[PDB]
């Protein structure tokens, strides 16, 4: 009963037979901005079905020596479809998200992944190794796009904070012996009713293997990981010419 | 004017005093507060969230830091062998330092309540086994075999569709509150010991990996409470931040 | 950290081999991976196996069912044992300290020559 | 007195016309642990198997 | 509004649906008496951590317990109890001879990230909204008290910052200012919440301005103008050089505190202000280590 | 097992010239590591993570590469740095070495 699920939004449908329930971040569903909270005076646009739909990003490969990857939202969808066009044609933006991660194997494989959402994920540097250089991360590292970025020091999450306490954030596990998918629903999180979709990233998504993948010789050695996501309750305002960055 | 007298304690500056001070900007009104999800009202809400417990805190080299979050299990000779042990003190140096509960307890002097630890098995679907997890109240030494360990509070864990089991450490103390235990006369506030033993064996068929790992998670019960706030034991600065 | 190998320099065929490595300046229970590597007379290198800081082992499948690595934490040494040595098992045997899937310490020994 | 405090804390003491100059006072003891400890769509009782 | 899908649409619903609600909890929970249970189908001890929720097992379902009436208070773990304590946040030096501030005046940018204790306490959360109380303690480098008169001025952004001890900006016709002597008890004022946003941000994942983000402009990453509140300026009131060296220390206490979205606490040593940089060659474990997993 | 191919097998160069050797892998790897071995001694680590220089290594050495192709180059040739070089990978077990290049 709680192991099978179906997710339908827009013109896309996702089915699974080994689910592990659904996590709603902080216990709040996404919603639109109220009249008492808004500050801009122009009428916003709500494209509805054309933007609120499931999008599939690229695929990563899980190996016995993998470290982990991360993505930034809503930077992943900036150059994809009608949502991307609306994002680069307007100044203001707000929406929620629904995230689904797929990874399947056989009954003779093993391993465990941690999937978590961390708001305001700021990246730091190694400070030249000795700690005396005030260096800063490059542009391609802070907003990696739809391809994501591989972690260098997963123990400190590349920000000087322990990964052992990451469970305080909305999260789920992918244990190969139990389930093969994870679902998280995140509302809009910010200190402002609206914000720019190009300059600011609301949260980051982390996928880190805690228990290493293992199998015996002769089994399938290729274990892909796929990321699927969908905006919820999208609004835009401040119409002017399209700017990509 | 009105006659008055000054008492000792005047002109002093106490950092924890709650008083009234003159405002600098008259008739100032702040920005309205919009709704933001995830508001926190009490620190005890965060103490009930599970975080990873570093039972295997042996390695120290840089490339092996991530291995501290798990400990292995494999097939044995079926003689009730020992797997791992650790202390149950949450505010003491050791495995509990990696949990959020330990970090929060570092800001308080005394605590009271029950604790719980959850173990998750990350083997293959074809692996089976049974384990015994025991808690020893204060006074008893570290058990030398399973027969001695079973005499305390314990639970027997069976691998299956449900991959996790919970061990509850009940509040058993002579005082209403406990200070943070350490070596010396302050070991009087110790909590006890936790040990894990093999019950039957770890069994796999042909074609399955011979080794699996276990991840431990720790949190607090609903009767947990802290008091007498203090400063943390360590300061994360080795000079001037500039 | 210093590593020194020791063992017999000549072994008759179909006998058993046993080598010893002594570690000074670091405890073998504090971390790192301790490997055994040999170099054939043709200047070809082959990785044999390792023992973990906690006592876990992993061996090369080509040498499986013939190799065993142990340790002695009291005296801070780890050992290599070979079963049914043949003529092709002649080379210079090295001991090294390594990291987990990455370059961490990688300090090698000096090696000992073996003739069979 | 202007109502310009940051929480416009239920019992405070003030001597000026601005609310943000008052004392810290006392709060009310309400907790919502399930917001962070159990944010699942479907609630499960602690007797049945979770899956 | 005559087509069916528009009438039945849920677009524009601004009410947030919450799955949980707060309940009173002035003391710790009590314990009820329980007995032995021997049955099938009920497994409180078995959990599934993959769901992402904490365990729901209790004392009564695992062992046999007595009845205990708990009256331990939880008032000390509130946000104000944790945060309403003064701590060092700044320090200003006015030497007679040297190079730092040799002309009897100084300008200090307001930030509380220069000292580890307060920074670590406040970085547990992402957003905070509060009022503040500031105290200034002034003395000589040896701790001696001398008869000197000082002036403090608060300079909001956009206002002219003084550049000398006799600058015209010291007329403080509109800016708030405080005159105090070193022989007096330390000065103390109240400060409201002045951010243009609804709360302060300790972490801002983005850039302040549009345009191309080249390497030479990487220092702007993570800089949020909503947290920049201005400058604190101090001088010795006089047209001639003072006769004593002075040091000023600043302490801050929070009141009426609210917080959101907790984060993991800092693990490594701080290196720079407003920058989560760490030494890559000196990564250390969170806690202490032992020699073996099977021994204490 | 991952197989590493080194080319050329034997190279001869004159002082002050430009030297470049290549190592190719049968599968994609994250990094590549290099060793140097003078005759009569044990191999010593030279390059790790394809860019970082080991301690006590002259600054004229450098490396680069990605995917399945990696290279090691020397800006200026001296008499001192003439030995056999190997490429080694940490991607998966068992660890494998290259055939070696004699300079
Ligand atoms: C005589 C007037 C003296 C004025 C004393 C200073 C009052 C101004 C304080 C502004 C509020 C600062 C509180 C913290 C703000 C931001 O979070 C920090 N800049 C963090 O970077």
């Amino acid at each position: 009963s709680d192991r099978v699920a179906q997710l339908t939004i827009g013109n896309s449908t996702i089915t699974t037979q080994e689910a592990a329930n659904i996590i709603v971040g902080y216990g709040e569903w996404p919603s639109y901005c109220s009249d008492s909270d808004a500050t801009a005076v122009d009428k916003p646009t709500r494209p509805d079905v054309s933007v609120n739909r499931f999008y599939t990003l690229d695929t990563k490969l899980w190996e016995k020596s993998s470290k982990g990857w991360y993505w930034k939202f809503p930077d992943v969808l900036t150059e994809t479809g009608v949502f991307g066009q609306n994002a680069q044609f307007h100044y203001l933006y707000r929406s929620g998200f629904c995230i689904h991660v797929q990874c399947n194997a056989s009954k003779f494989h093993q391993g465990a992944l941690l999937v978590a959402v961390l708001p305001e994920y700021v990246i730091g540097t190694v400070a030249g190794g000795t700690g005396t250089e005030d260096s800063h991360p490059p542009y391609k590292q802070t907003q990696p796009g739809a391809d994501g970025f591989e972690l260098q020091h997963p123990y400190v999450l590349d920000a000087g904070i322990p990964i052992s306490q990451l469970t305080v954030c909305p999260h789920q596990w992918i244990n190969l012996r139990t389930n093969n998918c994870a679902t998280i629903i995140v509302p809009y999180i910010n200190a402002l009713p609206f914000d720019s979709a190009l300059n600011h990233c609301n949260f980051g998504l982390l996928v880190v293997p805690i228990s290493p993948l293992d199998y015996d010789q002769g089994a399938t050695p290729v274990i892909p990981i796929t990321i699927t996501l969908a905006p919820m309750c999208s609004e835009f305002a401040g119409l002017r010419q399209a700017v990509t960055q | 004017g009105f006659p008055t007298e000054l008492k000792p304690g005047t002109n002093q500056f106490l950092t924890t005093d709650d008083g009234v001070s003159a405002p600098i900007l008259p008739n100032f009104h702040p920005t309205p507060c919009i709704h933001i999800p995830g508001e926190v009202r009490n620190l005890l809400e965060l103490c009930q969230v599970e975080t990873i417990l570093e039972v295997n805190n042996v390695p120290t080299n840089a490339t092996s830091l991530m291995e501290r979050l798990r400990f292995p299990v494999s097939a044995q000779a079926g003689k009730g062998e020992l797997c791992a042990v650790f202390r149950a003190d949450p505010g003491r140096n050791g495995p509990w330092q990696s949990t959020l509960l330990g970090q929060l307890c570092g800001y308080y002097t005394q605590w009271s309540g029950s604790l719980e630890v959850t173990f998750m098995f990350t083997g293959s679907f074809m692996a089976t086994g049974k384990m015994l997890i025991a808690y020893t109240p204060p006074g008893g030494p570290l058990p030398k075999d399973r027969a001695t360990a079973m005499l305390g509070t314990h639970v027997i864990w069976d691998f299956g569709l449900q991959s996790s089991v919970t061990l509850v450490i009940p509040w058993i103390s002579n005082t209403h509150y406990r200070a943070h235990a350490r070596d010396g006369v302050f070991d009087y506030y110790t909590t006890g010991l936790v040990s894990i033993w093999y019950q039957t064996n770890y069994v796999v068929p042909i074609g399955a990996p011979n080794t699996a790992y276990i991840i431990a998670l720790a949190a607090a019960q609903k009767n947990f409470t802290m008091k007498l706030c203090k400063d943390a034991s360590d300061i994360l600065q080795t000079g001037t931040i500039q | 950290v210093q590593l020194q190998e020791s063992g017999p320099g000549l072994v008759k065929p179909s006998q058993s081999l046993s080598l010893t490595c002594s570690v000074t300046g670091y405890s073998i229970t504090s971390g790192y991976y301790w490997n055994w590597i040999r170099q054939f007379p043709g200047n070809k290198l082959e990785w044999m196996g390792y023992i973990n800081y906690g006592g876990s082992n992993f061996y090369n499948p080509s040498l499986k069912n013939r190799i065993s690595i142990t340790r002695d934490t009291s005296r801070n040494q780890f050992f290599l044992k070979l079963n049914s040595v043949t003529t092709e098992d002649t080379a210079t045997y090295y001991c090294a300290r390594g990291g987990y899937y990455d370059y961490d310490g990688d300090y090698w020994g000096q090696g000992t020559t073996l003739t069979v | 007195e202007n109502s310009n405090s940051a929480t416009e804390n239920y019992t405070t003491i003030n001597y000026y016309k601005d609310s943000y100059a008052a004392t810290a006072g006392k709060q009310s003891l309400k907790q919502d642990p399930d917001k962070f400890a159990n944010p699942v769509k479907d609630i499960f009782t602690e007797m049945a198997a979770p899956l | 509004d005559r087509v069916a899908d528009v009438i039945e649409s849920s677009i524009g619903d601004s009410v947030s649906r919450a799955l949980t609600h707060a309940l009173p909890a002035p003391t710790g929970q009590d314990t009820q008496v329980s007995s032995h249970r021997l049955d099938t189908g009920k497994v409180p001890a078995l959990q599934a951590a993959e769901i992402g929720a904490s365990s729901n097992a209790s004392d009564e379902s695992m062992i046999e317990t007595r009845c205990v009436l708990n009256s331990h208070s939880t008032a000390e773990t509130t946000l104000d109890s944790f945060f309403s304590r003064a701590g060092l946040v700044g320090e200003i030096d006015l030497p007679l001879k040297g190079t730092t501030n040799p002309n009897g005046y100084a300008n200090w940018d307001i930030d509380i990230t220069g000292y580890a204790q307060m920074r670590r306490k406040v970085e547990l959360f992402t957003y905070m909204r509060f009022d503040a109380e500031f105290t200034f303690v002034a003395c000589t480098p040896t701790g001696e008290v001398v008869p000197q008169l000082l002036q403090y001025m608060f300079v909001p952004p956009g206002a002219p910052k003084p550049d000398s001890r006799e600058s015209l900006a010291w007329q403080t016709a509109t800016n708030p200012s405080v005159f105090v002597k070193l022989s007096d008890p330390p000065a103390q004022v109240s400060v409201p919440f002045m951010s243009p946003a609804s709360a302060y941000q300790w972490f801002y994942d983005g850039y302040p301005t549009f345009g191309e983000h080249k390497q030479e402009k990487d220092l702007e990453y993570g800089a949020c103008p909503n947290n920049m509140m201005g400058t604190f300026s101090v001088r010795t009131v006089g047209t001639s050089k003072s006769k004593y060296p002075l040091v000023v220390r600043i302490y801050m206490r929070m009141k009426h505190v609210r917080a959101w979205i907790p984060r993991p606490m800092r693990n490594q040593n701080y290196l720079f202000k407003a920058n989560p940089n760490y030494a890559g060659n000196s990564i250390k474990p969170t806690g202490t280590s032992r020699t073996a997993i099977t021994t204490l | 097992q991952i197989v590493l191919t080194q080319s050329p097998a034997i190279m001869s160069a004159s002082p002050g010239e430009k030297v470049t050797i290549s190592c190719s892998a049968s599968s994609s790897v994250r990094y590549m590591y290099w060793y140097q071995q003078k005759p009569g001694s044990a191999p010593k680590p030279w390059i790790y993570r394809t860019s970082n220089l080991a301690s006590g290594v002259p600054a004229r050495f450098s490396g680069s590469g990605s995917g399945t192709s990696y290279s090691l180059t020397i800006s200026s040739m001296e008499a001192e740095d003439a030995a056999t070089y190997y490429c080694q990978q940490y991607h998966s077990y068992p660890l494998t070495f290259g055939a070696g290049t004699k300079l």
